[PDB]
């Protein structure tokens, strides 16, 4: 499905209740410098049920519009997302701030976190893993991350994770951790078992990225120069060590991860992040600032590979300060301050399909 | 010379953006997020995606007669 609107209700700078959409299938938020474009992408974390630790507050009633200097705006503040799905009634997810603690909803049923997340993960959303979410300032992190923290992504979204604590148990029964490891041919079953279990869970996931991961590269450079790598340290065993990932960059010399530009470096970090989609599809991505060190012509090759799939895979909503990549989304949502106790946050929207891209 | 540069009461985005093309349409959407942030005009748009109304802020501007 896609995300059709969020409602938001005094959440941070948002005073008031306030529609943020509907989106099109490629939508990107603007809007001048202290607006408010952070708070909306903390607003969209916080529905789909990220810490508040992670909001940028020290207590989630701080999280109320004028809480921050004892001026709050009300008891209540939530954010909901509305998703879509052809053949089926719209759907409500909201998350709402009651008396200081988070009351979860589907459908204005209130349901417990755990419930809250089960439903997002059939749709692909993935609270855990937010492989569907890039923040500011981070999107070159994913390409150049160290290979274990790449290994613990996998072990997340494949659910080989799960199986890490049988399978540390039986290794040290099997002997790991004498000096001469002996086991039996049972205690060694055991642990061939359990290491077998581990192996297929994470290569039914890992596989499919990697042999879906250079197409997916090759469309965003848009050439067959370009190649993109992943493999294990740890061929038998992948979940124990790092995945590695190397790119060769289009009518470029192989060059080693670090020494990629910060452009070069956001096209190999989205490669990997559309080739985990290949595998478990999300229905929307939230891109924060990802164009910040991409230049004209990445900024096109990037907005085409969106374009001609956000009709069909997926719908993006990017927050960007670059027209060079805004002004190739179908609609713009503007954020705007409004003078207050605080700084007050309200949005526009502009369709921009109804004018020719041209001269 | 100065003084004969009247105005009028209201400003239409979508009337502004006639004939132009996707990045000018965009620029005179964005400067209208920019002039209300400076408090040089109020904002109107009756529901998502319908005109947006541009009317004078309570902090003067200069430069109108461009931006307009
Ligand atoms: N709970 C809140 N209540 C009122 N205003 C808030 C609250 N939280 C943040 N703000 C305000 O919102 C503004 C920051 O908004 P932000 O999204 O970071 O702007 P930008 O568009 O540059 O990203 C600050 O003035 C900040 O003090
Ligand atoms: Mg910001």
């Amino acid at each position: 499905g896609f995300l059709k609107l969020i409602e938001i209700e005094n959440f941070k700078s948002y005073k008031g209740r306030q529609i943020i959409g509907p989106f099109q299938r490629f939508t990107a938020i603007i809007g001048p410098n202290g607006s408010g474009k952070s708070n909306l992408m903390d607003a969209i974390s916080f529905v789909l049920g990220e810490k508040t630790s992670n909001l940028r507050v020290k207590t989630l009633r701080d999280l109320i519009h004028g809480a921050p200097v004892g001026k709050p705006a009300a008891n209540r503040a939530f954010v909901s997302m509305v998703y879509s799905e052809e053949g089926a009634e719209d759907r409500t997810f909201a998350r709402v701030i009651v008396g200081g603690s988070s009351e979860y909803k589907i459908n204005n049923k209130v349901v417990q976190l755990h419930e809250y997340s089960e439903e997002l993960e059939k749709l692909g959303i993935l609270i855990k893993a937010r492989n569907f979410l890039v923040f500011q300032g981070a999107v070159e992190s994913i390409a150049m991350k160290n290979p274990k923290e790449r290994t613990a992504l996998f072990e997340e979204i494949s659910r080989s994770g799960e199986l890490a604590q049988e399978y540390d148990k039986r290794k040290k029964e099997m002997g790991s951790g004498s000096l001469v490891p002996r086991g039996s041919g049972s205690a060694k079953q055991a642990f061939e078992q359990i290491k077998k279990e581990r192996f297929d869970r994470f290569n039914a996931c890992f596989e499919s990225v990697a042999t879906n991961i250079d197409e997916i590269y090759k469309a965003l450079s848009r050439n067959s120069s370009a190649q993109a790598f992943l493999g294990p340290e740890n061929p038998e065993e992948p979940y124990l060590d790092g995945i590695n990932y190397n790119c060769v960059a289009p009518g470029k010399r192989f060059r080693p991860m670090d020494n990629l530009s910060g452009g070069e470096k956001t096209v190999a970090a989205l490669a990997l992040l559309f080739a985990i989609h290949s595998y478990k599809p999300a229905p929307f991505f939230v891109l924060d600032q990802i164009d910040a060190a991409l230049d004209n012509t990445n900024i096109g090759k990037v907005a085409n590979y969106i374009k001609e799939q956000s009709t069909c895979n997926f719908q993006a909503i990017v927050i960007s300060l670059k027209e060079e990549f805004y002004t190739k989304a179908e609609s713009l949502i503007g954020v705007y301050p409004e003078q207050g106790d605080c700084v007050i946050s309200k949005v526009l929207t502009f369709d921009l399909t109804k004018y020719p891209d041209a001269n | 010379r100065a003084l004969a540069k009247t105005g009028a009461e209201s400003i239409s985005l979508l009337e502004l953006c006639r004939n132009t093309n996707r990045k000018q349409a965009a620029a005179k959407f964005y400067s209208f997020l920019v002039l209300k942030k400076q408090q040089a005009i109020e904002l109107t748009q009756e529901e998502p995606y319908s005109d947006i109304i541009a009317t004078p802020g309570p902090r003067f501007h200069g430069s109108l007669e461009v931006l307009f």
